């Protein structure tokens, strides 16, 4: 029912570690991140689609602004 | 400009002007010293190392 | 020998459940027994790690804070190293546990973290670290999961060392999305 | 099964690397040449270079350096092989017993790990302390120097900077100590790190991270008063020592990379550079005294000395005198002086060594006779590109001084074509200008179609070599394949060109040309053109048709009697199609990425039938058709193999088998055909080696192959690397021990071993059996 | 940017070729999907997952049905060549999965003999979504024989044990579930490392 923006990801971060580090706040439907065609890597961004509303608000309070690596992560909103 | 003075080890050596045996050793091996690479991981010598030395500073107070 | 290591062996011919079977669907035969001569026999193997021993093995034995530890609620594995060379399964552990503070009383919920290298041929486990204990205050059981598997992670990619060409894991998976299938060693792609 | 010998008819020429020190004795001054696997040692005596012997190691020396650790009368060699062999060597002499003792060894190589862009870079300690390999990017590999202990343990420090591009360590350091250039997404960076044995790990090095040119690529380590380091970019050469920085960017440097250097005075006071072009300089240190007695750098200075030959790696003797080792021309001894010449030179040549690579392309003629073979090959590269002339060796040299690409034979012209490009510059006025004169600039006769590369077709006289005429392709042609030979029903033999259209925009040829010539009265007549869609590789003579190679796609072309070329079949499971090879109406196609494949054309069907694939992944550099049922493959990895026809199923026939894997050590660039052994195929390399393929019985293989075993037993090797693991086909996925192949080499050594040592060796056969069995095994060749 | 011919030039002269020099070059072959799948699996609806670690194979899975059933293709990949069915596999042998799995396959650094497929639900059932417990399957299937296996050859498409075996197991997995890590949990080239919540389980399975 809610669905988010994730950014500011280091070009090594996979689609399992994103799992890994959003599906403590709650049930997750869908997870897709951006891969290149051209020389096969991940391009920083992708959407992380939450089951529940206030289980998606409260994974963007406690992730955005904060480093994975040494890159401040951005959580955000769609439409 | 800069070029003269140039090293000499020895005058001889190219004095005199100019215009090798294959090696096939022999059944003779003495030998008294081998090299050997780490087995151990790296993160987990690292981690040894840190959790030793606190160990050392455990016993240092108690 | 130890009590939190469990190895099982099974042969087959033409502790968790295994439905072994052929490329039809015959289940097998589920056997030990003798079957002289290497005349082609299937070997399966089976050596647990129980969690909940080793924590309360770590905090009794190696835990400096271990007289405050009163019990430990969930916990969270991420294995942060695999030595084939050496046969080593270094596995980080999180922690929710009940202890009381320092003798500065009242008991508080902590999180910790346990580095643990495992042995595969002996089964033995072996202590590398033990995290310090700190307060859980304002954070949901989300919030102090998320931060944890973050740290671990951030260690992960620190120690990252590039691998050869020959020796890496090959990962396949497809929604309904991927737009090519590459075969990076050949350069050739398959426009889906 | 197919059974094979592979001997050596000319050693490696090229020079990789090139030492100084004192390691026969403490009194004389050696110089010690890498030729590859070959090890040359000699003593700088007053006739000028005396040697002393020449080692063969069953390896491809990568690092070659003379350290003295305390308690040494003499300098002691460290080598580490392509395939990780260590090794510490002492040089012995007793009367006129000379031996190579082994003080230490072992393989450094680690499961983990990928091979550096850079490659595989060794540095000594100048305090002795301990060795230092960069073998894998994210490792620094550190081999403590003690000798009071049974073995060297060796250990790995992660490095965080990936993409090291060069390393050494410092001198005047009470902790050892690693100056580095390394890439990142900023760009590049030069950083140090202090070496700690004790607690195996670094330590932040004596001075702050600085920031350096994009295309830094080369460290010096300064000795003391001075100490410090060097680093020599594309447009500038800094020193760095703490708070000290001195910059210079001298224009004359711009032009070409420095890619090699050596130490003049043993105060690093000056230094000699090369570059891409084979022009050496003069890097000088101007020093001042501080009344503390400490030498600071007070600036830097470039001066040009002259030109040698493109050189890999270069090194002062005595007297003025420069060992100039080349890989891309001919090796040279040269003189600097201070007085310059009639051109305005400061190097004059004093001796030319004879060097061979890399052979690009070759083939087998009988010029003189009716019966006895010459090679004549299209050698080094650039201002060192040559035809060279070998038969039984006697070696004549066709200076070209330009890249020869490809060589063929036309018979009934008494001539050869050859294809061959030029390096021309943008200037001020007109098109691109030549920068030197060289064979397509000096040619009798001259015609043209209707930094750059300019291509050229060369007519060159059989008995002279003299270059008759010179054809240009377009502007942007690139000329790749070349055959000569008659087509269809027309009596006309014809040079045929396969090009391609590379362009300062694009990345992949998506047009080309086969371009068909005859060659009359001095001038080269264009008969016929054919427009393709993509680069033409390869083409071969195909029963009187034309066999080409377009990008992925195999095609046969056929010849009309209105000399027209016209397209018959094509195959398209190809990732790029290189190589062609043909015997009766099978193809052989070699890939750069998916090994090889055998086609069949089917005269019935006017089509190709494809017979069977090697399901490998092998980039192969060269193929070659042994027999109907034998196809020779050579790759990336210095790796020969054999592949076979599967001898129930159709899927069963269309696998081909690798029955053969032997370990060459050398990049093989060429193929050509040309009782005890049957068949002849003689093989060029970028080394400059020369070998010779042969077949053999099955009762043949299996007595040398026992012998190779005996002779194993008895040979004693430098380094102690095995020669079975020497010879193991390997590559980055697999090793597995070599099968179906003879070292002719190990073999012909035989003849060498005294005669109480062949009894030995022949133990449970005569002494003279083999004798005679070896003796006419080495008139192959 | 380096063009192809050039960087072909320096490999005649340099006797260096290795595809860590071609990595920015664009792909040599590029052929769609459609012009290389057999019209007659069209209305089956495979879902192609890729190359095998050797460029011989093309795999794909398809999610046939309240009662899913899984199947695991081997294809015969020859450039512009139609794909030649090699295997087909019936995943995860008598389970019954209420809804739809992401799956997963995978390949050991240098064993070829065998592949992984690591199939999970985003919430386990009991009809009724049922939460704090996950389903995880996973299975371990023996790859094609890469040429003539006189083992194989002994039939009356019947393979040996060898070149044709398959391997299930199935269990359920608590809060916090449990992150794939398919790189670590197979790094070892014969064992699967498992997070059962409760316990870490290391499965090898070779044939001798
Ligand atoms: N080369 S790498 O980019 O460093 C790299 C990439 C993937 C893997 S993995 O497959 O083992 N996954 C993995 C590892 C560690 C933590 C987590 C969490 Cl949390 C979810 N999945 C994780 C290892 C190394
Ligand atoms: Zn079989």
């Amino acid at each position: 029912r809610m669905r988010l923006y994730v950014g500011s990801l280091h070009f090594n971060i996979t689609e399992d570690m994103l799992r890994g580090i959003f599906e403590p706040f709650g049930r997750i439907e869908s997870i897709q991140l951006m891969m290149d065609s051209e020389t096969g890597r991940s391009k920083g961004y992708g959407f992380i689609t939450f089951s529940d509303s206030e289980c998606a608000k409260k994974a963007l309070e406690q992730l955005n602004g904060f480093e994975l690596a040494g890159r401040p992560m951005k959580v955000g909103h769609v439409t | 400009d800069f070029l003269k003075g140039l090293p000499v080890y020895n005058k001889s050596n190219f004095s005199r002007f100019h215009a090798p045996s294959v090696y096939l050793p022999t059944r003779e091996y003495p030998s008294e010293q081998i090299i050997v690479t780490e087995k151990t991981n790296i993160l987990l010598r690292y981690l040894h190392q840190q959790w030793d030395k606190k160990n050392a500073a455990k016993k240092r107070d108690q | 020998e130890p009590g939190y290591v469990n190895y099982t062996k099974l042969y087959y011919v033409l502790s968790l459940p295994f439905v072994v079977t052929d490329l039809r669907g015959r289940n097998l035969r589920p056997m030990r027994e003798r079957t002289a001569v290497q005349g082609q026999y299937l070997t399966v193997e089976q050596l647990t790690l129980d969690f909940e021993y080793v924590i309360n093995e770590v905090i009794r034995h190696d835990a400096t804070w271990g007289h405050q530890f009163c019990s430990f609620s969930d916990y969270d594995i991420v294995i942060l190293e695999v030595c084939p060379e050496t046969n080593q399964v270094l596995i980080n552990i999180g922690l929710l546990l009940l202890a009381f503070p320092s003798p500065t009383l009242r008991p508080k919920t902590y999180h910790t973290s346990l580095k643990v290298a495992w042995d595969l041929n002996t089964g033995i486990f072996e202590t590398v670290s033990v995290g310090d204990l700190t307060e859980v205050k304002g954070q949901t059981s989300g919030s102090v999961w998320s931060s944890y598997r973050k740290s671990c992670v951030d260690m992960v990619m620190k120690w990252l060392v590039p691998e050869s060409s020959g020796r890496y894991v090959n990962r396949m998976t497809n929604e309904a999305s991927l737009k090519v299938l590459a075969d990076s060693e050949r350069y050739t792609w398959i426009v889906l | 099964m197919s059974y094979n010998y592979v001997v050596t008819a000319q050693k490696p020429t090229a020079v990789n690397g090139c030492v100084t020190g004192h390691f026969t004795s403490a009194e004389d001054l050696n110089l010690l040449i890498a030729k590859n696997t070959r090890l040359e040692i000699y003593v700088v005596t007053a006739e000028g270079l005396r040697p002393v012997k020449e080692v063969g190691m069953y390896g491809k020396i990568a690092v070659m350096e003379l350290f003295r650790p305390k308690g040494e009368s003499k300098d002691l060699l460290f080598i580490l092989t392509a395939k990780y062999n260590a090794c510490i060597l002492e040089y012995k002499q007793s009367g006129e017993s000379i031996d190579i003792i082994t003080r230490a060894h072992g393989n450094v190589q680690d499961r983990i790990g990928r091979p550096s862009e850079t490659g595989i870079i060794g540095i000594i300690d100048p305090e002795c302390r301990m060795i230092g390999l960069r073998l894998y990017d994210g490792l620094f590999k550190v081999i403590p120097l003690d000798r009071d202990n049974k073995e060297l343990k060796a250990f790995n420090i992660r490095l965080e900077e990936l993409h090291v591009i060069d390393v050494k360590f410092l001198y005047g350091c009470q902790a050892p100590t690693i100056c580095f250039v390394y890439q990142d997404p900023q760009g590049r960076h030069v950083k140090t790190y202090e070496v700690s044995l004790r607690e195996k790990e670094f330590n932040k090095g004596p001075w702050k991270q600085e920031n350096v040119e994009a295309e830094a690529s080369m460290v010096i380590a300064v000795p003391e008063p001075f100490g410090g380091a060097i680093i020599i970019g594309q447009e500038s050469i800094t020193y760095h020592n703490g708070d000290k920085y001195l910059a210079i960017a001298p224009p004359i440097i711009k032009q070409s990379t420095i890619v090699c250097h050596n130490r003049v005075d043993p105060n690093g006071s000056r230094y000699l550079l090369g570059d891409m072009e084979g022009r050496l300089f003069m890097l000088l240190l101007e020093k001042e005294e501080q009344m503390d007695g400490t030498v600071t750098l007070k600036d830097l200075r470039v001066e040009l000395l002259g030109e040698t030959s493109i050189a890999e790696c270069l090194t002062y003797l005595d007297n003025g005198v420069v060992f100039v080792g080349s890989r891309l021309g001919d090796s040279q001894l040269v003189k600097l002086n201070v007085d310059s010449n009639e051109q305005g030179s400061y190097v004059v040549a004093m001796e030319t060594f004879t060097n061979l690579g890399p052979i690009v392309d070759m083939c087998v003629v009988d010029l003189e006779r009716q019966g006895q073979g010459q090679l004549v090959t299209c050698s080094g590269a650039f201002k060192e590109g040559s035809l060279r002339i070998i038969r039984n060796l006697h070696i004549r040299t066709v200076p070209l001084y330009e890249s020869p690409r490809k060589i063929c034979y036309q018979e009934v012209s008494q001539c050869f074509g050859v294809l061959s490009s030029r390096i021309e510059v943008q200037d001020t006025s007109g098109g691109t200008t030549a920068l030197r004169p060289s064979a397509s600039t000096q040619a009798l006769s001259s015609s043209v179609s209707s930094e750059v590369e300019v291509h050229n077709l060369l007519i060159i006289d059989q008995h002279t070599f003299e270059v008759l005429h010179a054809h240009q392709f377009l502007q942007n042609e690139y000329a790749l394949s070349l055959v000569s030979c008659k087509l269809g029903k027309d009596p006309n033999t014809y040079f045929i060109v396969g090009t391609a259209m590379v362009y300062p925009e694009e990345a992949e040829p998506k047009q080309g040309r086969i371009v068909v010539f005859q060659y009359s009265d001095g001038k080269l007549q264009t008969v016929a053109e054919k427009e393709v869609k993509g680069a033409v590789y390869s083409m071969v003579e195909f029963n009187g048709k034309l066999l080409a190679s377009i990008n992925s796609t195999v095609r046969l072309y056929e010849w009309t009697t209105e000399k027209e070329l016209r397209t018959e079949c094509n195959h398209y499971n190809n990732i790029m199609a290189l190589y062609l090879k043909t015997k009766g109406d099978f193809i052989l196609v070699g890939d750069l990425m998916r090994s090889v494949l055998l086609l069949a054309y089917k005269p019935m069907e006017g089509n190709f039938e494809e017979i069977a694939r090697d399901f490998n992944p092998n980039w192969m550099s060269a193929v070659e058709i042994l027999d109907d049922d034998n196809f020779l493959g050579a790759e990336n990895a210095f790796n020969l193999f054999v592949c076979q026809k599967d001898s129930t199923t159709d899927e069963e026939r269309q696998h081909l088998q690798e029955v053969g894997l032997f370990h060459l050590g050398e990049f093989v660039n060429v193929f050509c055909h040309g009782t005890p052994t049957q068949g002849s195929v003689l093989f060029g390399t970028v080394n400059g080696m020369i070998g010779l393929v042969t077949s053999l019985s099955e009762s043949w293989y299996n007595l040398l192959l026992d012998m190779q075993n005996r002779l194993n037993k008895v040979i004693k090797s430098v380094g102690k690397i095995e020669h079975s693991f020497w010879r193991s086909f390997h590559t980055e996925r697999k090793t597995e021990p070599a099968t179906g192949f003879i070292d002719g080499d190990l073999i012909e050594s035989f003849l060498d071993i005294s005669r109480p040592k062949m009894q030995e060796v022949v133990a449970n056969a005569t002494a003279d059996d083999l004798i005679k069995v070896v003796e006419e095994l080495t008139r192959i060749h | 940017r380096e063009h192809v011919l050039k960087q072909l030039e320096r490999v005649k002269i340099s006797g260096q070729l290795s595809p860590r020099l071609f990595r920015k070059l664009p792909p040599r072959v590029c052929v769609s999907l459609k012009n290389i799948v057999d019209e007659d699996f069209l209305y089956a609806g495979h879902i192609f997952l890729g190359f095998s670690k050797c460029g011989r194979y093309v795999l794909s899975y398809t999610s046939s049905s309240s009662f899913y059933i899984y199947h695991l293709y081997w294809w015969e990949f020859n450039v512009h060549s139609k794909l030649k069915l090699v295997r087909q596999v019936r995943l995860f042998q008598d389970e019954e999965i209420y809804s739809d799995l992401y799956l997963t396959v995978c390949e050991w650094p240098s064993d070829a003999s065998k592949v992984i497929v690591f199939g999970f639900n985003t919430r386990s059932a009991n009809m009724m979504s049922d939460e704090n417990h996950r389903d995880i399957y996973v299975s371990t299937v023996a790859v094609p024989p890469p040429g003539r296996c006189a083992a194989c050859q002994d039939a009356s498409n019947a393979q040996c044990l060898r070149h044709g075996f398959m391997l299930h197991t199935k269990y359920q997995v608590v809060y916090p579930f449990p992150t794939f890590q398919p790189a670590f949990q197979l790094k070892k080239d014969q064992v699967v490392l498992l997070n059962t919540s409760y316990s870490l389980v290391a499965c090898a399975v070779s044939v001798h």
